């Protein structure tokens, strides 16, 4: 009973913790991406409207 | 002044100088009664030590419990810290050839257990990490045998369990009122004094009880009242360059009272020059 | 203005003249370019001035001036490294000209001038030129009478101003003129005659700090040494509300500072006082150019607010998570219409700002 | 602009000025000199044909001993010389020094002109004259004419109008000084207030922008460490400061370099010395990532591995 | 002690994925977001410097 | 000599004034200002309906941009009225603006004489006006010349 | 007043065999009193040295004061 409980508790938590972990750090991703898409659709704009 | 500010700061260095100099007074009266205090602890741990012996000639015949004091597991060490300021840098003396000693016993590689006394290498081997496995801190001035039992028997487990075989035993000390001695010692060593061991005790002494219980509890004495005069001497040491560097920091504000007389002296002069300056300007 | 703390340290109303010092080479005229984000932005009646100009500083400012979204919202005439001591002392008599027909109009005039000194010494070059006797610095002493006419005119809207434009043909109305200084100088010396009365007339004074743009904090401003007597009093009923705790570090955290002249003299107290005293010290910025949202008020009131004094505490998640916060407002930001909107304080909102803050959990 | 008196390497510092100069040189430009010593201009402009190089260039040269009238008076010569040049070389570019002359000969001039004196004795109105200029010159569509000048700092004075006014028409300020003198430095100058106003952080990117930022606060940061460390000794200190000061010794050397016109000056040579390594370094001790090297392989440091190979063999 | 911490395991694992799956949907979400702001302003921008 | 920042109620007071030196005491109570707001001196005519008691003392006022002569002109008319108030031994009791007006006041008056004036250019005889000044203001014979000692803060020196 | 910093060309010149002789020892025990109050905040323990002196300095020095409107006989 005991030891379980320990392990369990311990162990769900932890998972969430990495889990989110993760979470965080692809959503830190997407925005990654976005931002350089962003950054692309900036010098499209630039381009554009220069020889425009 | 200067103009407004090189003489309000410097008259800062006057409080200064002065401050520091109620220092370096205070500071040495510290030092004299910190190791005329500092000298007390010996007498009865020499008794200890002395007696030891002199029995252990036929004395020593029988059994040494500690003669490995704690068995080779770690091989121990010992933290005093400071209380106070102003003493001097036994932190960077004791506390610098400490880490070093810890890089021996990697060296070693063996374990090594260390027990925090004073507040600074509590702050020092907190901060520069180890194993403490008790923490004293600041008594004071006032070494205390029964303060330290706490400590005492906190140590004494590991050590009787054999825990440390060697240990490090690190104790400041005025070397001279001068010359401070930052000791550091391989503590947890049979301390091993077989001196009047040698004579086989001449006068029959006899021994209520049988010896190894007096080795153990006694021995705690001996090397006790040591630790007392030890770390005295420590605060000889202590507020002895307490007493110097309170000097010295009474001296430092000299220098810029001398540019500042520059600026109020110099700067004095440029006064008078501007004055010169409109005074024919306005004057035309 | 385009800092959260331009409003916050003093807001303002119309017929308003605050000195602010400045800093050479700082960007305080860069800084002072700085300015003019939210006004622009404003597209409200403003002016401003400059004698000796720059051609370059002219052209590359006008490439801001585009930049700058209005460009229109207010005209500037110019005069360059040419223009006369006496055209110097024109333009800041020049502006009331037509200035009128905003604070005649009953439009807000407001202006801005700087370079001053340009207008002083020229006086100055032109009383030793006058081979008169001037002031001290070769320039007569009339920057009193010369800024007590020219230094008067700004009117706050009133209807006293009963001709003001149609005379009055309703217009009956509110004169409203808004004066923009601009104080600075080579270490912002006050000794200055004109520092010292211009000093005294003004209705704020701004100390300019170089240190933190100068260790680099983008904005370098010297606060409580600076001061202006208009204040929070424009901030609305939440910026009145939630615009308090100041001072207190500029208190706190430089008080938590003094700590520090003992070594190793700190309490968790005051360590907690260089927790939103260094710790909300590390909160505040404004950029090299930085626009403020002022629904960005509601941004600040978040930390007390919020549990933002705690929440995302790391300066990584304060800049990083806070942003991510912006982010929320990206998940939910729908509500701000009716706050920007609004502009005051009302508990209701403040639910939304605990949920807010959940938001902000999401938010990290 | 470029500051400093005369002694301070103004010319000094001002011949590595020449010898990168000479690495980035390829245009069309003339120079000549003014209030300066003789045969500095006779075996010098003896370099220039040494270098066969009054080619492009012509030199009037003005003397230590000269007119004031002459002192100024190559003045207007360079305005319609520049007339002739940057109009038809659309390449126009020069360097000058120690103007601090001509202002001061417009100083003594007005008293002497019987004109009010400015305040405290300058030419009344002079400014006049230095907007003037500054304004009288530019990188024209008539031509683009690159250029740079130092003036006597009026023994350093700053508040001199010369200095005062000066920082006024620059672009980007300059100062060589005792300081890095004071500091020994190979350059023997003060940058620490120089602004690059094409330094831009878009620019700069934060590799520049933010090492920049980092030069800031570290200099605002050791810095401020000497006053309590002169306070007590530096004892008092939490040792994160001797990391700045670590990085101050060892970095704030680094930056002193090899420059190959150091041969000239210094008897040895230097390095020329590329940016990006600038940046990598920059990284290495932001890192403090070698931290083994000495402040003194810093001090006059070749590149970081220059620098680094010393901290080998340094 | 099993019921207990094996519940609190499962929910709290459970309740982990979801969460990461919940920062996944807000983040190419707001990402996405980001990126359309790119093409509006890119726009808007061959626009303005058209008018000039 | 009157040394105190904000929210005196120093109208309010005034009032208790109005309620003692126009009521609790009789002797003619007169005041004047120099250099105010606009509106905010037209509030202190909401102020003076505040107190309502405005009718004790006349209003003159000088709006700073009044030039030096302006800005410094009323105070000797001042004692052709105290020749009313204290002369008319219903004490001359009238409360006092502007020092730092004053005192700026006298400086840019020697600095218009050109003259060497006082230190830093100020009115060489400012003080002997002071000396003319309490010489003006006692506890009369007539009525007690009295007045509110409250100074534009000469840069609160 | 400052204690002999205020210092007078004629002093107990004029003093007689009470004033100047019997009342001779004052200005150097003041500064006594004074450098013996010195040291006590920073560096502490004053003796009876200054204690019995600073204080008796300070005592005396406390019998010093005489108020506006009192002459002496
Ligand atoms: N808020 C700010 N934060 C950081 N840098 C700024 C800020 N405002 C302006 N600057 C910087 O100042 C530089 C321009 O300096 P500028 O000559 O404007 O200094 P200055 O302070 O204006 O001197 P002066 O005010 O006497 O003109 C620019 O590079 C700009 O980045
Ligand atoms: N980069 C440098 N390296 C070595 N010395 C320098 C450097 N810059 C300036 N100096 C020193 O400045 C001194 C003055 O030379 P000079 O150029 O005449 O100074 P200035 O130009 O100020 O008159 C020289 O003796 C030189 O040693």
């Amino acid at each position: 009973l005991d030891l379980a409980k320990a392990s369990a508790t311990d162990q769900l938590k932890k998972a969430k913790a990495e889990a989110q972990v993760i979470i965080e750090q692809a959503n830190k991703r997407r925005s990654q991406i976005l931002d350089e898409a962003k950054a692309e659709a900036e010098q499209e704009r630039t381009k554009i409207v220069a020889q425009a | 002044a200067g103009a407004k500010d090189i003489r309000s700061k410097i008259a800062s260095v006057q409080n200064t100088q002065k401050i520091t100099k109620a220092m370096e007074m205070v500071a040495a009266s510290k030092m004299r009664k910190s190791q005329d205090r500092m000298a007390a602890s010996r007498p009865y741990a020499e008794t200890m030590r002395k007696v030891i012996g002199h029995l252990a000639h036929g004395n020593l015949e029988y059994k040494h419990p500690y003669l490995e004091d704690r068995d080779v597991k770690r091989v121990g060490y010992l933290v005093v810290s400071t209380d106070r300021g102003l003493a001097g840098g036994l932190n960077i003396n004791l506390f610098k050839k400490l880490l070093a000693e810890m890089k021996t016993w990697t060296d070693k590689g063996v374990q090594a257990d260390l027990a925090m006394i004073g507040s600074k290498g509590v702050s020092f081997f907190n901060s520069v990490g180890g194993n403490v496995v008790a923490q004293v801190t600041g008594m004071g001035d006032n070494p205390s045998l029964s303060e330290l039992i706490g400590p005492v028997k906190v140590m004494l487990q590991a050590y009787d369990e054999g825990r440390l075989d060697k240990l490090y035993i690190v104790s400041n000390k005025f070397i001279n009122t001068m010359s401070q001695v930052p000791t550091i010692s391989q503590l947890l060593p049979l301390p091993a004094s077989d001196d009047d061991d040698l004579k086989h005790k001449s006068w029959d002494y006899l021994y209520e009880p049988d010896p190894k219980a007096l080795l153990d509890t006694l021995l705690r004495r001996y090397v006790e009242s040591q630790v007392y005069q030890g770390v005295v001497e420590n605060l000889a040491s202590e507020q002895a360059a307490r007493m110097v560097a309170m000097k010295a920091a009474t001296d430092n504000g000299g220098s810029l009272i001398k540019e500042l007389q520059l600026v109020y002296n110099k700067a004095r002069q440029a006064s008078i020059t501007q004055e010169l300056t409109e005074i024919v300007s306005g004057a035309a | 203005t385009g800092y959260k703390a331009v409003d916050s340290m003093i807001p303002i109303g119309r017929g308003q003249r605050e000195l602010i010092i400045g800093d050479r080479q700082t960007g305080k005229t860069a800084l002072a370019i700085d300015a003019i984000i939210n006004q622009r932005d404003s597209g409200i009646k403003a002016i401003y001035v400059a004698i000796g100009q720059k051609a370059s500083t002219i052209s590359n400012v006008v490439r801001k001036l585009e930049e700058h979204g209005a460009l229109a919202n207010t005209i500037v005439v110019v005069a360059t490294a040419s223009e006369s001591a006496a055209l110097q002392y024109l333009a800041p008599y020049a502006g009331a000209a037509m200035g009128e027909y905003f604070r005649d109009r009953g439009e807000d005039a407001l202006i801005i001038y700087d370079d001053l000194s340009k207008q002083a010494v020229a006086y100055r070059q032109i009383s030793l030129l006058l081979r008169r006797p001037p002031g001290r610095e070769a320039f007569p002493g009339d920057v009193f009478y010369l800024h007590s006419r020219l230094l008067e005119r700004a009117a706050r809207v009133n209807a006293e101003y009963v001709e003001a434009f149609t005379k009055g043909e309703v217009k009956g109305k509110t004169g409203s003129l808004t004066a923009l200084p601009i104080i600075e100088t080579q270490a912002g010396d006050v000794s200055a005659f004109v520092p010292t009365n211009v000093i005294s007339i003004t209705d704020g004074q701004i100390f300019l700090e170089t240190n933190l743009f100068n260790a680099g904090i983008r904005p370098a401003v010297n606060p409580g040494i600076s001061v202006s007597r208009v204040g929070g009093a424009a901030q609305t009923k939440i910026m009145k509300k939630l615009s308090g705790g100041i001072r207190t570090a500029l208190a706190q955290y430089r008080e938590l500072a003094a700590f520090s002249q003992f070594a190793s003299d700190l309490d968790d107290a005051t360590r907690n006082q260089l927790d939103h005293g260094q710790k909300v010290t590390e909160l505040l910025k404004q950029k090299q150019y930085a626009p403020m949202s002022v629904a960005q008020q509601s941004l600040v009131l978040f930390a007390a607010e919020r549990g933002y004094l705690a929440d995302v505490e790391l300066s990584k998640i304060g800049s990083f998570e806070a942003a991510l916060l912006a982010y929320v407002d990206r998940d939910h930001a729908p509500l701000m219409q009716e706050i920007n909107q609004t502009g005051g304080y009302n508990d209701e909102i403040e639910g939304k700002l605990k949920g807010i803050l959940d938001s902000f959990k999401a938010t990290q | 602009g470029l500051f400093g008196g005369a002694g301070v390497g103004k010319t000094v510092n001002m011949m590595e000025l020449i010898r990168n100069i000479a690495i980035e040189h390829s245009g069309y430009s003339v120079f000549a000199g003014v209030g300066e010593r003789t045969r500095e201009g006779n075996d010098f402009y003896h370099e220039m044909t040494d270098s066969n190089v009054i080619d492009k260039v012509s030199l009037v040269y003005g003397q230590m001993n000269e007119p004031p009238g002459n002192r100024l008076r190559v003045a207007l010569t360079g305005l319609t010389m520049a007339e002739k040049f940057r109009d038809e070389g659309r390449d126009v570019l020069l360097f000058v020094d120690n103007i601090y002359r001509y202002t001061l000969a417009g100083t003594e001039v007005s008293a002497l002109l019987g004109r009010m004196p400015s305040a405290v004795g300058y030419q009344p109105t002079l400014a006049e004259e230095m907007g003037v200029l500054q304004e009288r010159i530019t990188s024209t569509k008539t031509g683009s004419i690159t250029s740079v000048q130092a003036v006597y700092v009026p023994a350093d004075d700053l508040t001199d109008p010369s200095p005062a006014t000066t920082f006024a028409h620059l672009d980007a300020t300059v100062v060589l000084s005792r300081q890095i003198a004071s500091l020994g430095i190979y350059p023997a100058v003060d940058p620490l207030d120089s602004t690059s106003r094409q330094l831009d952080p878009l620019v700069v990117g934060q590799e520049h922008y933010d090492t920049a930022r980092g030069v800031q606060s570290i200099l605002q940061r050791y810095q401020e460490l000497k006053d309590i460390i002169a306070i007590l000794g530096m004892d008092e200190l939490s040792e994160e400061d001797k990391l700045v000061v670590a990085r101050a010794r060892k970095i704030q050397r680094f930056l002193s370099q090899p420059f190959f016109v150091a041969e000239v000056f210094t008897g040895s040579p230097g390095k020329y010395v590329s940016l990006k390594d600038t940046i990598r370094g920059f990284k290495g001790i932001m890192e403090g990532e070698y931290d083994h090297l000495p402040e003194q392989a810093f001090y006059m440091v070749g590149s970081i591995e220059e620098a680094v190979e010393k901290a080998k063999k340094l």
